[PDB]
């Protein structure tokens, strides 16, 4: 009774629920909890779809049946949640298949709505530069716009919602790659229920620039035939045809926990965790940051180091504007610092940290993290206010306060890479030892003077460059 | 003690047979589980019509060659998992079984348990009463995680035997 009287407390939640559900050999717990889903709220659930989706997959048959209950009954009462569903399916099998055709059996009006954003991007690889590709889009944008209102959604959304107008002029490509990305702004009408509501009626049409994110909206909106309607609003997402985002989606999970973590305990640390969307294994969505550009391309349009740029932007070393900046600035280097530390991020470069117009920074690049395979330069530096500052000294106090906070609840970190590790050929799992390693990094075993040591040095290798 | 009544525990590996014992007989219960090693006896007394049986119950297994113990017992629970619909497909054989190796004129339950899995449920209670009267066998769900029709389903079987009164 030991047991079902843990499962019947308080403490039971969906994240314990996993834990159990994947660790336990006992097909009578496994069944228990399978039930037990469903008395949970659907958005915590929600977090862990991966996982359970990832355990479907690639464990015993009694593991998957516990689940499959629940799930059928989630994608009956959502077409989003179907959808999320069957691209994650797929996405993660290359057992699964029997279950992703059984969902797609309806799903047509978006499945091609999405293959087309897919095939778009395929296109542009024959464009070689940026701004070529840039023209090709926005015309075969505009070629969407026809059916022009229909049964899809960006379920990058944090809400339900219709399609209804692409903005073709203001999209644009990010980089001159063979696969570039791309990120384009699209028109929707709010739903209090998708799977309830009748799509809505066409209305006729009849310039880009760099803007912050409320002045696009300005100017879209006062564009579109549909920006009357207090329904309206404006989305965006980032399309990725030929880039993986399974890595790029457990970070979002890893990130979006420590996020929790430091808010539950009370560590003003600052994270941005950016949605992402699987759609194949080859390709994918992001829900971009609005109202922030790259370091790199801040210093080649500026010609200001760091420094002076916050300075020129938000004012002087005694306004309100910059002691704010200065302070979300070095919370979100603490953060970032932590996140890079913890998950092992490579490849840290001003092309991948993006900066907010409020003087937040944000990690971009997923890619090289844990087994596969942060920097403190000075001009970062310099924005603290110099070595001897005492925001400086800030930063360090709350990378560890962050610290101290991650190990209080390593388990529920730890959890979250440690299922996906399920069977999987990510890159970032090549290792014998990859989730052994990501735990002794937590250093459960330290004392405070110890880690006070250990934040110490981990400042000094950020700076050696 | 009036009478001795011997009934046994009959059903697929995992269906519940060995906590139906333990909850009826011990008010316990346990998630995690031991597979039954051939048998297990646990024993419990009721008044039926003003009577003292004492029953004596023989937990088997799904080590298939329990067989013997069928012998010369009353009553039998015949026991499947309503969440998984295997189990209950081989309480055919499970009748075949009985109709094998043990009395001809035994009393018989089916029984659904883990009721308390409502989202899991692979059986539904009609299909199940429907074969129970198709069949010459008395029926009932139970859980035996939280207690639903736990004494229920022994005092139906235990009332039923004792209505064989002889004259
Ligand atoms: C590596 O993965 C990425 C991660 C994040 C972003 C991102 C987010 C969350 N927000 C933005 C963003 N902000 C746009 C918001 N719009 C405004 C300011 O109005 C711009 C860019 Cl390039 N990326 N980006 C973009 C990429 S990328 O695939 O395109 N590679 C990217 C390699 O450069
Ligand atoms: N939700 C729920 N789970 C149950 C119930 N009864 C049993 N389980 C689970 O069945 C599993 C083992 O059942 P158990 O009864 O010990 O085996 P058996 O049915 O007798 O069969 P055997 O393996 O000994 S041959 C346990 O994990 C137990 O928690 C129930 O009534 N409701």
């Amino acid at each position: 009774s030991w047991l079902l009287r843990l499962f019947e407390s308080k403490l039971f939640d969906i994240s314990m629920a996993i834990s159990y559900l994947y660790n336990s050999k006992e097909p009578g717990v496994q069944a228990y909890i399978g039930n037990r889903l469903f008395c949970f709220r659907n958005e915590d659930v929600d977090f862990y779809l991966p996982q359970l989706l990832n355990m479907y997959i690639h464990m015993d048959e009694d593991v998957g049946d516990a689940i499959k209950p629940y799930i059928v009954h989630r994608c009956r009462q959502s077409i989003n949640f179907s959808l999320q569903c069957a691209l994650l399916l797929g996405a993660y099998s290359s057992r699964g298949t029997k279950l992703r055709k059984l969902i797609l059996s309806r799903l047509a009006p978006e499945r091609e709505f999405i293959k087309s954003l897919m095939a778009i991007g395929k296109r542009l690889a024959t464009l070689p530069t940026k701004e070529q590709k840039t023209q090709r889009l926005i015309s075969e944008l505009s070629l969407l716009n026809h059916k022009l209102p229909a049964r899809v959604w960006l379920p990058t959304a944090g809400f339900d919602h219709h399609v209804v107008r692409v903005p073709h002029t203001q999209a644009v490509v990010l980089n001159s790659k063979d696969k570039a990305p791309y990120l384009i702004y699209v028109e929707v009408l709010e739903c209090e229920n998708f799977d309830t509501t009748s799509v809505p009626a066409r209305i006729p049409e009849n310039v880009a620039l760099k803007e912050p994110w409320q002045e696009k909206v300005r100017r879209i909106r006062e564009g579109s035939p549909y920006g009357h309607l207090p329904n309206w609003r404006l989305l965006s997402v980032i399309v990725k045809c030929g880039d993986d985002l399974r890595q790029e989606l457990l970070a979002f999970q890893v990130l979006k926990q420590l996020q929790s973590i430091w808010e539950q305990e009370r560590v003003p640390l600052w994270i941005k965790p950016y949605k992402i969307l699987v759609i194949s294994a080859d390709s994918g969505m992001i829900e971009p940051v609005v109202n922030a550009v790259s370091i790199h391309q801040v210093k080649k349009q500026s010609q200001l180091s760091l420094l002076d740029y916050f300075l020129q932007e938000h004012g002087s070393y005694t306004t309100e504007a910059f002691l704010s900046a200065q302070r979300n600035f070095v919370q979100s280097c603490a953060g970032y610092c932590l996140v890079c530390y913890l998950l092992q991020v490579k490849d840290r470069h001003n092309g991948n940290i993006l900066l907010d117009a409020e003087g937040h920074i944000i990690h971009i690049d997923f890619g090289f993290i844990l087994s596969s395979s942060f920097k403190l330069t000075t001009e970062f530096v310099d924005v603290m206010g110099g070595l001897d500052g005492d925001m400086f000294n800030y930063y360090k106090m709350l990378m560890l306060q962050g610290l101290i906070a991650a190990r209080k609840h390593m388990d529920k970190v730890v959890q979250i890479v440690e299922i996906m590790q399920q069977g999987s050929q990510l890159p970032c799992f090549h290792g014998s030892s990859t989730i052994r390693n990501l735990k002794e990094r937590f250093h459960m075993s330290m004392t405070e003077e110890q880690l006070q040591l250990l934040v110490e040095q981990m400042v000094d290798g950020s700076m050696r460059s | 003690y009036d009478y001795l009544f011997k009934v046994v525990l009959i059903g697929d590996s995992g269906v519940g047979k060995s906590n139906l014992l333990s909850r009826f007989t011990r008010n316990e219960f346990n998630l995690e589980s031991k597979s039954t090693i051939g048998v297990e006896f646990a024993t419990r007394s009721i008044q039926v019509d003003g009577k003292t049986i004492k029953a004596q119950i023989w937990d088997t297994a799904g080590r298939a060659i329990t067989s013997a113990y069928y012998r010369g017992a009353v009553g039998a629970l015949l026991v499947y998992d309503i969440a998984k619909h295997l189990t209950y497909e081989n309480v055919e054989r499970w009748l075949k079984e009985l109709r094998d190796h043990a009395d001809s004129n035994i009393v018989i339950m089916l029984v659904g348990n883990k009721s308390d899995l409502r989202h899991l449920r692979a059986v539904p209670t009609d299909e199940a009463r429907a074969f129970a009267e198709k069949n010459g066998l008395s029926f009932i769900e139970t859980s035996a995680l939280d207690s639903t029709n736990v004494e229920a389903a022994f005092q139906t079987i235990l009332t039923e035997i004792y209505r064989i009164v002889s004259q």
